[PDB]
C-alpha cells in the first residue's frame, strides 16, 4: 500500500507527426486521453530546480 | 626581465600622469615632468589587442536518469568535470602567462626608451646610474625638446660639451 492504494496505474506517453494517426482499442484497464498537447520545437530552454524566487 | 622598472630605476613617479613611461628634466627654465606619447599610445593599443584576443578565444542544463541508470549519469557527471577542470585550468594558466608578458612588456619599454635617449646624448652627458644624465652643457627647453623628439644635434654641442667634460 502506498497512497491507501494496493493497485496500479502506468502512464505511458507518445508523439504522432503530422498526418499520423492513433488508435486506442480496449476491453477494460484503459485510462484515456481527454486533453494532448500540441508543442513547438525551438532551442535555448531547459529545466531547472531552484528554490529562488520569481521576480 | 630587462631590469629598467625595479631595475636601475628604483621607483615609478606620480608626478608623471600623462603616460606611462615619460621623462623629468631640471634646466635652468624650470623642473618638469612629460610623457613620451608615441611609446604610451603604441603600449596601449598593444595591449587592448591583448586583452580583446584573451576575450575573442573563450566565444547548459541538467539531465535526469533513474535508479537504473546509474553508469550513464556517471558518464555525464565523468564528462562535465572533466570539462570544468580543463577550462579552470586553461583560465588561470593564461592569465598568469599573460601577466608576465605584460610585465616585461613594460620593461622593455622602459629600457628602450633609455636605450634611445642614451644614443642620442652620446659623451655630451654622462650617465649618473639611476636613470638621468648630466648635460655637460647649458642648454634649455629646446634642447630637452629635441631630445624627447629624437632631433638632438649632438655636433652642436659637441665643442661646447667638450671644455667642461
Amino acid at each position: 500500500k502506498v497512497r491507501d492504494q494496493e493497485g496500479r496505474m502506468n502512464y505511458y506517453w507518445t508523439l504522432v507527426e503530422p498526418g499520423d494517426k492513433i488508435t486506442f482499442e480496449a476491453t477494460g484497464n484503459l485510462v484515456v486521453p481527454r486533453y494532448a498537447f500540441t508543442m513547438e520545437r525551438d532551442a535555448g530552454s531547459g529545466i531547472i530546480i531552484s528554490d529562488t524566487p520569481v521576480h | 626581465l630587462f631590469g629598467a622598472i625595479a631595475g636601475f630605476i628604483e621607483g615609478g613617479w606620480t608626478g608623471m600622469v600623462d603616460g606611462w613611461y615619460g621623462y623629468h628634466h631640471q634646466n635652468e627654465q624650470g623642473s618638469g615632468y612629460a610623457a613620451d606619447l608615441k611609446s604610451t599610445q603604441n603600449a596601449i593599443d598593444k595591449i587592448t589587442n591583448k586583452v580583446n584576443s584573451v576575450i575573442e578565444k573563450m566565444n547548459a542544463v541538467g539531465k535526469e536518469f533513474n535508479h537504473l541508470e546509474k553508469r550513464i549519469e556517471n558518464l555525464n557527471k565523468k564528462v562535465d568535470d572533466g570539462f570544468l577542470d580543463i577550462w579552470t585550468y586553461n583560465a588561470e594558466l593564461l592569465v598568469l602567462l599573460e601577466n608576465e608578458r605584460t610585465l616585461d612588456y613594460h620593461d622593455s619599454n622602459v629600457k628602450n626608451l633609455y636605450e634611445k635617449v642614451r644614443n642620442q646624448l652620446k659623451n655630451n652627458a654622462k650617465e649618473i646610474g639611476n636613470g638621468c644624465f648630466e648635460f655637460y652643457h647649458k642648454c634649455d627647453n629646446t634642447c630637452m625638446e629635441s631630445v624627447k623628439n629624437g632631433t638632438y644635434d649632438y655636433p652642436k654641442y659637441s665643442e661646447e660639451a667638450k671644455l667642461n667634460r
